[PDB]
C-alpha cells in the first residue's frame, strides 16, 4: 500500500557512536522494517509491534526492542507532505479565575485531539503584565486586564495539531461568557465564566501574535521566574505513560479536589543518568530501580509540587500502596488503584519519608529548572 | 618550587574522600529507613487481604 | 567622535600599509582579502567587531576603540553587527586601481546575482506546465506553515527538493550565498520567488 | 623537560605529519587554534611550548619545494597552530630525481632548515633526539632527506635519531625511475641514521582491507594509521606508567650492531566499530595477532628469517602479570624462532593512558593496545628485491643522463650498489649459529 | 609561481590555442570580458599560471600569436573569446608561405622573427619563475612548420634549461589535402628532434575516426576536433594548477617517461569520451575508465599499439577516487597484457592525483604513452619522400630561394636513422 | 558512409527510422540543431563532453582537522 519513512537516531552505551536507520511503517498492517544508512544491511525486518499513528512526529521518542529511538526528520516528499500539515502552534493561556478548573480544562483540551507538547505555570508580575497585552494601551479594558492578571497563578500552554490556531478558538468559544451560554452552551467559557473580564481562558488570534507569545513565554530569555515554595510540600510526578494514555486530566482534578493545594507543576524531559540520581533514594533499595528508573525517562512526565497542613503522610494516604494491583483490593478508592496498571507503571509518584521531602521538590524546581 | 602545587593537589583529592564517606553515610540511613517503612506496610496490607 | 575627514585619513593610513605588503603581481584587494579569511574559522563569510579589529591589528594599523567603531560602523550600513570582508576588499581594490578615464576598474562593491543557476531553474520550471511558477510559490507557503516571511536552511531544501529539483551541493550554496547575505541563517522567499519569475 | 623534534620533508612525510599533528593535538586536548581550554600537568611538553600567555606551538618543522602541499596547510583548518615561518617552501620541485634535490636545488634549502633547527633546539633544553618522516621513492624527498641527515650528523652529533621511511612496494608503486633514488638514499641512510623503520603502503593497504572490511582505502587512512603507531611508541615519555621506556632504551635494545638497526613494526588491535564488542579482545590475543605475520606493515614475511630484538610497549589497563604469560607462550611456540645468541629478546613497556580515538575515523573506541618493533633477519628479502630491479634496469644505462646532466658522478651507482650488497651479505652471516 | 607561457602558430595553432583558451577560461571562470566570475576560492590559488592581471582587474592570457598572413587572426579576433588576446601580442606579416618550408624557415621567416622574438623575451622575463613552453603548430603546412621549427631553435638556445612541449599535427596520407606534404613534414621533424624535451604528434584521421565511432557524431567539424586536442592539453597541466595527492608537473613527466635523449615522441589519447545520448546507461568507475584509456583505437594517432611494446606511459588522474584501485588496476593491465610492455624495464607505468576534475565531470584521465609504434607515422613519411625525391618533382620552389638537396639528404638520413634505433629497442632483451 | 542523405532538416519527432536517426534526436532534444548547424551557433561543450553535473569538492587535506562526534558533548553523571 503506502508507506511512512523517517530517519531516526539512537545513542548507544557501550559503543559511543551514535547510529541511524530508516524505521519504515507500514501503515497497511502496521508493521515496522529498519534499515541503515551505513553498510548496507537490513536490520530488522518486516515485524509488527503495534505502534500507533499519533505518536509519529518530528523529536518523538519510541521505544522498540528495548533500544529507544528518537525520530530527527522525515526522509522523503510523499512522508513529509503528509506530517506538515500538523505543525501549528498556538498559545493557550489558563487565567487565575478558573484556577480550580485546571483538570477538567485540560482533559477536554486532550479529547479535541490537540497536543500538548509544553506547559508550566507561572505568576505574572506587575511590570511584564503590563508589557504583555501591549497593543491595548488606550482601551479602558487594558488597566483593568493588566490589574487582573498580578491577581495570582496562570498557566500557559503551546497546543500543536492541525489547524490548531482557530481549532482551539472554536471551543474556546465567543469571546463574551455572558452571550456563550445561549449561543455554545458546551464550550470552555460556557462552562467556567462568570463576566467579560473574568473569563474563562485566552487564546492566540494570529501567527504573529503565537510567535509574540510563545518565546515571551516558554523561551530560554524569559523573565517568569517559577514561582514555587519550599515548605510543608511533597512532590508527585505523573508517569510518561499516563500522559500517553491521556489522563494527566483526570489526575490533577482528582488531587484538587481532595483539599490538597498545588503550587507548581511544569513539563519536563530527562535522560537516564538524571532519572538514575532522582531515585538514588531507591538505588539499590526495595522496589527493583532499574525498570522504574528506565521507565521515567521514556517520553515526556509532569512534575507536580503538593503543599497541605501534613504534606508528606496525608497525599501518601490517597496515593495508596505502590503496586496497583494490591491497592485495587483494598483501598479501592485510591490514585494508584484507579489509574495505575502494574508495578512499574504504578500511575503517580510521591515520595514517602517526612523529611525528604524539601529536597525533592527542590531538585524539580531548583535543581532541574 | 613546584612541589607546592603537588602538595595542595594531594591535600583536595584527600579531603574528597574524607567528605564522601560522611556524605555516603548520611544517605545510607535512608536506605534503611526506607526499608523498614515498605516492609511493614507489606505485612499490614497481606494481612488486610 | 570622528564623524569629519578623520575618518577617512584612517583609510589612507590603512590603504598604505595594505599597498607595502602587497605582492608583486596582485592588486590590493587579494592583499586584504587573505587577511580576514585567516582570522575567521567557521569560514561563514561574514565577521564580528573583535575579528575585524584582529586582522586590522596583523597590518600593524592598530588604534584605539572608538576610531575602530567607527570604520565598522561607516561600512556597516545596516547596522547588523556583520560585515562582508568581500564589500571591503572590493573597495580599497578601486582605491589603489587609480584614476583614469579611458579604462574601468571594474571590480566589485555588491554581490552579484549568482546568474546561471537561476536561469536553469526558470528554463526547468517552464517544462511542468502553466502552473508550475504556483506551485513554486505554493510550496513555500505550505511548507511555512507558521507565516513568518523567511525559512531556515533544511526547509529551503525540501521546497527544492519537493518540486523536483536535485540541485548539488556546490549550487546550494551559490544560491543561499546571495539571497541569506550576511548569514542570519534564514532567507526571504519573497525575494527569491521575485527573481527567478522575472521582471 | 623531554621533547623531540620531528622533521617533515617530502610530500608523504607533510600528508602524514598531518595526520600525526591532528592526533597529536586532539590527545592532549589542545583546539586548533591553539588555546587550550583545560578544565594541570605538563605532558604536552614534549611536543608543544607554551608561549608565555595562551596558545602552544609545535616544535615542527616541514621542508619541500612545490609550494602546492605547504600553501594548503598555510590554508586549511590548521592556519594559526604551526609557526608561519616553520613551514619552509621552495620554489621548483625536484620531480622525481636524486640529484636534483642533492645537489643543485636542494642546497639553497638547507642553510635556513639548518637555522630554523638551531632556533628550536636553542629554546628546548631536554632536547632527546630527532624523528624524521620523509619518502624514499620520489626526488625532494631522498636528496633532501639526505643531505639533512649528513649536516645533523656533524652539527648535533651524538643526539639519537630516529626514521620512518617509505620504502617503495614489490609490486604497486607509482614511479618507475624508484629504484635509483631508493638504493642512493639506502647509502646516504644506512651510515648516518640510528633507527629506521619500514613502512611501505601494500602491507598497510592489506592491513585495513582485511580488518575494516574497506574496498576503498585511502592515503588518510594510512596516514591515521602510522600516527597512530607514532603516538603508541612515544606514549610513555610523556604518560605515566608501570614500566617507562625512553628512546635511549629503544636502541640499547633493539640494536645488537652498529650496521644492523634496520626494523619494521606491527600493530594490534585494528578492528572497526562493529565486531569489537562481540570479541574478546583479551591480553593474551592480541599480543598473538601481533605476532601474526599479515598484521605487520612492512610487505615481508618473518617466518623465511629469524628474530633478533623484540619491544613491545603496552597501553591501557594491561597487568604485568599477564604480559609475562603470553610473552611465555610466544617463546614456547614452535613457528617463531630466535636466535641463538640472543636468549632474552624482548624489551617491555607500559603506559597507563588508553588509546585515543578520532572522530570520523574506522577505528573503534577500544581498552588495550600494543605497539611491537621488531629487529629480524628476514628483511634482507626486500633489499634483494630492490637489488634485482636496479641491475636488471642498469644494464642498458636507462634514464642515466637524467642525473648525469645535473651534476651527479656515474660513479656513485657502484657504490651505492657496493654498500646494499656489504649489507646484504652482513644480515646473510649475522644469522648462521655458532 | 613555476607558470608557463604559450606560443601558437600557423593556422592550426591559431585555431587549436583559440579553442584551448576558451576551455581553460571555462575551467578557471573567466568570462570572455576577463572579470573573474568564478565559484570556488581554488579557482584563484594559481591563475598566475596561464593569465597576467592587468590593472583595473581583468586577466589576459600569456600567448603570442604567429602567422604571416592576416587571413586567420581577424576572424578569430572578432570571434568569441577574442577580446582576451592583447592587441600587442598579435604579429603577422603580409605575403604567405604557401606551403613552402623554405619561405617560412629562410626568407620571409627569418626576417620577421626579429618582432616576435622581442615579444617572446618580453614576455618571459616579465613574470617570476618559468617552468617551460608549449607549442601548438602544424608540421604539413608552409608558415606553421618553417616558422615554427625556427623559433624552437632560437628560443633554446636562449633558455636552455627550461622544458619545452609541441603538440604537433603531422599529416596523415589518408586525409590526402597537400600534395607538398612529405617534403616539409621530413624537414620539421628532422629539426625537432635536438630541440624539443616532449613531442605528442596528433592525426586528423584518428580525430575523425574517434567523432564518428565514439562520440557517434553523424558529422563533425574543426570545432570538436580543436575541443578534444584542447582537453588533451589542459589534463597534462591538471596537478601543476590545483591541490592533489600525488602533484606530478612537466619536469616529472619527462623523468619517467623518457629513457633515452632521442626517444621522446608520445602518443595521447583522452577519457571518459561518451556520447550524447548514451552517458546516463553507463557508470563512472575507475575499472571502465582504466579499460577505455588502453583501448588502441582511443588515441589520437593512427598507429595501432598493439603492433608494438610501450616502453613507458603515464596516466594523470583527475577527480576524487581512492588510490588502491588507481595502483591496482596499473598492475592489472600490466600484467594481462605482458606481451604488451617491453621487459627490461619494471613498472613502467606512472599515475597521479588531481582532485579537481574538469567542470561537469566527476572523473577524468589523460594517458601519454611512448612507444615503439609511432614508427609507422616516420616510416610511412619516409616511403612517400624517397618516391617523390627519387624524381626531384616539386623541387625547384626549394632549390629556388637558397636550399639545397644537401640537407634534404640529411634530413631523410637522420630521421630514417631514427626509425631503426626506435623499433631497435622493440626486438631487444635482457 | 552515407549519411545525411535521406533526411533533410526537420523539427521534433522520430524522423525516418533510417541510418544514424536515434542518436541525433536526443542531440536535437537537448539542443535545437540536431546537425552542424549551417554557415544558431553550435557550442562544442555539449556535442563531446556531455551532460554537465557542475560540482567542485574539497581537496581531502582540508579533510584532517574536521570531525566531529555527537555523543561526546552528553552530561553524562
Ligand atoms: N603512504 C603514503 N605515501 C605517500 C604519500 N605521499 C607521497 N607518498 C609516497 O611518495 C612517493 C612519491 O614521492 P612523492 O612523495 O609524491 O614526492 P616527493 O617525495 O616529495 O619528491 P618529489 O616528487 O620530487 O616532490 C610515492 O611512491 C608514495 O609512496 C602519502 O600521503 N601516504
Ligand atoms: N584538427 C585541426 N586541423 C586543422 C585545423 N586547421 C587546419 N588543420 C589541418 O592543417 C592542414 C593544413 O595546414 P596549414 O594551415 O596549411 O599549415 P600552415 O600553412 O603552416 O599554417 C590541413 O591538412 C588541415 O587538416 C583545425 O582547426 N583543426
Ligand atoms: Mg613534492
Amino acid at each position: 500500500d503506502i508507506r511512512y519513512i523517517f530517519i531516526v537516531e539512537w545513542f548507544d552505551t557501550a559503543a559511543s557512536l551514535i547510529r541511524t536507520y530508516y524505521l519504515t511503517y507500514f501503515t497497511q498492517d502496521k508493521t515496522i522494517e529498519m534499515y541503515d544508512l551505513k553498510n548496507k544491511k537490513v536490520f530488522l525486518k518486516r515485524c509488527e509491534y503495534a505502534i500507533k499513528d499519533s505518536d509519529l512526529y518530528i523529536g518523538s521518542i519510541l521505544n522498540v526492542y528495548s533500544r529507544q529511538l528518537k525520530i530527527v526528520d522525515f526522509a522523503d516528499v510523499f512522508t513529509r507532505s503528509k506530517f506538515q500539515n500538523i505543525k501549528e502552534k498556538t498559545f493557550a493561556m489558563i487565567k487565575p479565575d478558573a484556577y480550580i478548573h485546571i483538570g477538567k480544562i485540560i482533559s477536554i483540551i486532550e479529547r479535541s485531539g490537540l497536543q500538548i507538547s509544553n506547559l508550566k505555570m507561572t505568576k505574572m508580575s506587575q511590570e511584564d503584565a503590563r508589557e504583555f497585552y501591549g497593543e491595548h494601551k488606550g482601551k479602558p479594558f487594558y488597566d483593568g486586564l493588566v490589574n487582573f492578571m498580578s491577581s495570582d497563578l496562570i498557566v500557559g500552554m503551546e497546543l500543536v495539531g492541525d489547524n490548531a490556531i482557530k481549532r482551539w478558538r472554536e471551543l474556546l468559544g465567543p469571546t463574551n461568557t455572558l452571550v456563550a451560554r445561549e449561543q455554545a452552551p458546551n464550550s470552555i467559557r460556557g462552562l467556567f465564566g462568570t463576566d467579560g473580564t473574568r473569563n474563562a481562558c485566552h487564546g492566540s488570534d494570529s501567527p504573529g501574535s503565537a510567535f509574540r507569545e510563545l518565546n515571551f513565554f516558554f523561551a530560554k530569555t524569559s523573565k517568569l521566574k517559577t514561582q514555587a515554595f519550599f515548605n510543608q510540600c511533597t512532590c508527585c510526578v505523573i508517569k510518561p505513560h499516563i500522559v500517553k494514555q491521556n489522563q494527566v486530566g483526570e489526575v490533577i482534578d482528582m488531587i484538587l479536589s481532595e483539599g490538597f493545594e498545588i503550587s507548581a507543576l511544569q513539563t519536563f524531559f530527562l535522560d537516564r543518568p538524571t532519572a538514575e540520581e532522582f531515585y538514588e533514594v531507591y538505588k539499590g533499595v526495595l522496589p527493583e530501580f532499574n525498570a522504574i528508573a528506565e521507565h521515567l525517562t521514556s517520553g515526556m512526565c509532569y512534575a507536580l509540587e503538593v503543599r497541605q497542613e501534613n504534606a508528606v503522610k496525608s497525599f501518601r494516604d490517597i496515593a495508596g500502596p505502590h503496586d496497583p494491583e494490591i491497592a485495587k483490593v483494598i483501598r479501592p478508592n485510591t490514585i494508584r488503584a484507579r489509574f495505575g496498571i502494574d508495578r512499574v507503571k504504578n500511575g503517580i509518584h510521591c515520595t514517602d519519608l517526612e523529611d525528604d521531602g524539601v529536597l525533592e521538590v527542590e531538585y524539580f524546581f531548583n535543581a532541574l529548572q | 618550587n613546584r612541589g607546592k602545587a603537588v602538595n595542595e593537589g594531594n591535600y583536595i583529592k584527600q579531603r574528597l574522600a574524607e567528605l564522601r564517606v560522611r556524605s555516603q553515610r548520611a544517605l545510607n540511613e535512608r536506605r534503611q529507613k526506607l526499608a523498614t517503612l515498605l516492609g511493614r506496610e507489606h505485612e499490614q496490607y497481606k494481612q488486610e487481604i | 567622535y570622528v564623524s569629519p575627514e578623520r575618518l577617512n585619513d584612517l583609510e589612507l593610513i590603512l590603504y598604505e600599509k595594505i599597498r607595502q605588503k602587497t605582492l608583486p603581481g596582485e592588486d590590493e584587494g587579494r592583499t586584504v582579502y587573505r587577511a580576514f579569511k585567516y582570522f575567521d574559522i567557521a569560514e561563514k563569510g561574514v565577521i564580528d567587531i573583535s575579528q575585524f579589529k584582529a586582522a586590522l591589528e596583523k597590518f600593524g594599523c592598530v588604534f584605539d576603540d572608538k576610531e575602530i567603531h567607527a570604520l565598522f560602523s561607516k561600512f556597516d550600513v545596516n547596522r547588523s553587527g556583520k560585515i562582508c570582508y568581500d564589500e571591503f576588499c572590493g573597495n580599497f581594490a578601486r582605491l589603489g586601481s587609480g584614476n583614469n578615464p579611458n579604462v574601468n576598474p571594474v571590480f566589485k562593491l555588491a554581490r552579484e546575482v549568482p546568474s546561471p543557476i537561476i536561469n536553469k531553474l526558470n528554463a526547468d520550471l517552464k517544462k511542468q506546465g502553466p502552473f508550475a511558477f504556483r506551485s513554486l510559490s505554493k510550496a513555500c507557503q505550505k511548507a511555512d506553515t507558521f507565516l513568518n516571511g523567511s525559512l531556515s536552511h533544511d526547509e529551503f531544501k525540501w521546497v527544492i527538493k519537493e518540486i523536483g529539483f536535485s540541485l548539488t551541493k556546490t549550487e546550494f550554496d551559490n544560491l543561499f550565498k546571495f539571497f541569506d547575505k550576511n548569514y542570519e541563517g534564514k532567507v526571504i522567499y519573497s525575494v527569491f520567488i521575485d527573481l527567478v519569475r522575472g521582471q | 623537560m623531554r621533547e623531540v623534534i620531528s622533521i617533515h620533508v617530502g610530500q608523504g612525510g607533510i600528508q602524514v605529519g598531518n595526520a600525526c599533528w591532528e592526533l597529536f593535538c586532539l590527545e592532549h586536548g589542545i583546539q586548533p587554534d591553539g588555546q587550550m581550554p583545560s578544565d594541570g600537568d605538563d605532558a604536552f611538553n614534549t611536543f608543544f611550548s607554551e608561549t608565555g600567555a595562551g596558545k602552544h606551538v609545535p616544535r615542527a618543522v616541514f621542508l619541500d619545494l612545490e609550494p602546492t602541499v605547504i600553501d594548503e596547510v598555510r590554508t586549511g583548518t590548521y592556519r594559526q597552530l604551526f609557526h608561519p615561518e616553520q613551514l619552509i617552501s621552495g620554489k621548483e620541485d625536484a620531480a622525481n630525481n636524486f640529484a636534483r634535490g642533492h645537489y643543485t636545488i636542494g642546497k639553497e634549502i638547507v642553510d635556513l632548515c639548518l637555522d630554523r633547527i638551531r632556533k628550536l633546539a636553542d629554546n628546548c633544553t631536554g632536547l632527546q633526539g630527532f624523528l624524521v618522516f620523509n619518502s624514499v621513492g620520489g626526488g625532494t624527498g631522498s636528496g633532501l632527506g639526505s643531505l639533512l641527515l649528513e649536516r645533523l650528523s656533524v652539527d648535533y652529533g651524538k643526539k639519537s635519531k630516529l626514521g620512518f621511511t617509505i620504502y617503495p612496494s614489490p609490486q604497486v608503486s607509482t614511479a618507475v625511475v624508484e629504484p635509483y633514488n631508493s638504493i642512493l638514499s639506502t647509502h646516504s641512510l644506512l651510515e648516518h641514521t640510528d633507527v629506521a623503520v619500514m613502512l611501505d603502503n601494500e602491507a598497510i593497504y592489506d592491513i585495513c582491507r582485511r580488518n575494516l572490511d574497506i574496498e576503498r582505502p585511502t592515503y588518510t587512512n594510512l596516514n591515521r594509521l602510522i600516527a597512530q603507531v607514532i603516538s603508541s611508541l612515544t606514549a610513555s615519555l610523556r604518560f605515566d606508567g608501570a614500566l617507562n621506556v625512553d628512546i635511549t632504551e629503544f636502541q640499547t635494545n633493539l640494536v645488537p650492531y652498529p650496521r644492523i638497526h634496520f626494523m619494521l613494526s606491527s600493530y594490534a588491535p585494528i578492528i572497526s566499530a562493529e565486531k569489537a564488542y562481540h570479541e574478546q579482545l583479551s591480553v593474551a590475543e592480541i599480543t598473538n595477532s601481533a605476532f601474526e605475520p599479515a598484521n605487520m606493515m612492512a610487505k615481508c614475511d618473518p617466518r623465511h628469517g629469524k628474530y633478533m630484538a623484540c619491544s613491545m610497549m603496552y597501553r591501557g589497563d594491561v597487568v604485568p602479570k599477564d604480559v609475562n604469560a603470553s610473552i611465555a607462550t610466544i617463546k614456547t611456540k614452535r613457528t617463531i624462532q630466535f636466535v641463538d645468541w640472543c636468549p632474552t629478546g624482548f624489551k617491555v613497556g607500559i603506559n597507563y593512558q588508553p588509546p585515543t580515538v578520532v572522530p570520523g575515523g574506522d577505528l573503534a573506541k577500544v581498552m588495550r593496545a600494543v605497539c611491537m618493533i621488531s629487529n629480524s633477519t628476514a628483511i634482507a628479502e626486500v633489499f634483494s628485491r630492490l637489488d634485482h630491479k636496479f641491475d636488471l634496469m642498469y644494464a642498458k644505462r636507462a634514464f642515466v643522463h637524467w642525473y648525469v646532466g645535473e651534476g651527479m658522478e656515474e660513479g656513485e651507482f657502484s657504490e651505492a650498489r657496493e654498500d646494499l650488497a656489504a649489507l646484504e651479505k652482513d644480515y646473510e652471516e649475522v644469522g648462521i649459529e655458532t | 609561481m613555476r607558470e608557463i607561457v604559450h606560443i601558437q602558430g600557423g593556422q592550426c595553432g591559431n585555431q587549436i590555442g583559440a579553442k584551448f583558451w576558451e576551455v581553460i577560461s571555462d575551467e578557471h571562470g573567466i568570462d570572455p570580458t576577463g572579470t573573474y566570475h568564478g565559484d570556488s576560492d581554488l579557482q584563484l590559488e594559481r591563475i598566475n599560471v596561464y593569465y597576467n592581471e592587468a590593472t583595473g582587474g581583468r586577466y589576459v592570457p600569456r600567448a603570442i600569436l604567429m602567422d604571416l598572413e592576416p587571413g586567420t587572426m581577424d576572424s578569430v579576433r572578432a570571434g568569441p573569446f577574442g577580446q582576451l588576446f592583447r592587441p600587442d601580442n598579435f604579429v603577422f606579416g603580409q605575403t604567405g608561405a604557401g606551403n613552402n618550408w623554405a619561405k617560412g624557415h629562410y626568407t620571409e621567416g627569418a626576417e620577421l622573427i626579429d618582432s616576435v622574438l622581442d615579444v617572446v623575451r618580453k614576455e618571459a622575463e616579465g613574470c617570476d619563475c618559468l617552468q617551460g613552453f608549449q607549442i601548438t603548430h602544424s608540421l604539413g603546412g608552409g608558415t606553421g612548420s618553417g616558422m615554427g621549427t625556427l623559433l624552437i631553435s632560437k628560443v633554446r638556445e636562449e633558455y636552455p634549461d627550461r622544458i619545452m612541449e609541441t603538440f604537433s599535427v603531422v599529416p596523415s596520407p589518408k586525409v590526402s589535402d597537400t600534395v607538398v606534404e612529405p617534403y616539409n613534414a621530413t624537414l620539421s621533424v628532422h629539426q625537432l628532434v635536438e630541440n624539443a624535451d616532449e613531442c605528442m604528434v596528433i592525426d586528423n584521421e584518428a580525430l575523425y575516426d574517434i567523432c564518428f565511432r565514439t562520440l557517434k557524431l553523424t558529422t563533425p567539424t574543426y570545432g570538436d576536433l580543436n575541443h578534444l586536442v584542447s582537453a588533451a592539453m589542459s589534463g597534462v597541466t591538471c596537478c601543476l594548477r590545483f591541490p592533489g595527492q600525488l602533484n606530478s608537473d612537466l619536469r616529472k613527466l619527462a623523468v619517467n617517461l623518457i629513457p633515452f635523449p632521442r626517444l621522446h615522441f608520445f602518443m595521447i589519447g583522452f577519457a571518459p569520451l561518451t556520447s550524447r545520448g548514451s552517458q546516463q546507461y553507463r557508470a563512472l568507475t575507475v575499472p571502465e575508465l582504466t579499460q577505455q584509456m588502453f583501448d588502441a583505437k582511443n588515441m589520437m594517432c593512427a598507429a595501432d599499439p598493439r603492433h608494438g611494446r610501450y616502453l613507458t606511459a603515464s596516466a594523470l588522474f583527475r577527480g576524487r577516487m581512492s588510490t588502491k584501485e588507481v595502483d591496482e588496476q596499473m598492475l592489472n593491465v600490466q600484467n594481462k597484457n605482458s606481451s604488451y610492455f617491453v621487459e627490461w624495464i619494471p613498472n613502467n607505468i606512472k599515475s597521479s592525483i588531481c582532485d579537481i576534475p574538469p567542470k561537469g565531470l566527476k572523473m577524468a584521465v589523460t594517458f601519454v604513452g611512448n612507444s615503439t609504434a609511432i614508427q609507422e607515422m616516420f616510416k610511412r613519411v619516409a616511403e612517400q619522400f624517397t618516391a617523390m625525391f627519387r624524381r626531384k618533382a616539386f623541387l625547384h620552389w626549394y632549390t629556388g630561394e637558397g636550399m639545397d638537396e644537401m640537407e634534404f639528404t640529411e634530413a631523410e638520413s637522420n630521421m630514417n636513422d631514427l626509425v631503426s634505433e626506435y623499433q631497435q629497442y622493440q626486438d631487444a632483451t635482457a | 558512409t552515407t549519411l545525411e542523405s535521406y533526411n533533410k532538416q526537420l523539427q521534433k519527432g522520430q524522423g525516418t527510422l533510417i541510418g544514424n536517426w536515434w542518436e541525433e534526436r536526443e542531440l536535437r532534444d537537448v539542443t535545437g540543431i540536431g546537425r552542424s548547424a549551417h554557415n544558431s551557433v553550435n557550442d562544442t561543450n555539449e556535442r563531446t563532453m556531455g551532460k554537465k553535473f557542475n560540482h567542485i569538492p574539497n581537496t581531502t587535506n582540508s579533510e584532517y582537522g574536521k570531525g566531529f562526534n555527537k555523543a561526546d558533548q552528553l552530561p553524562r553523571t
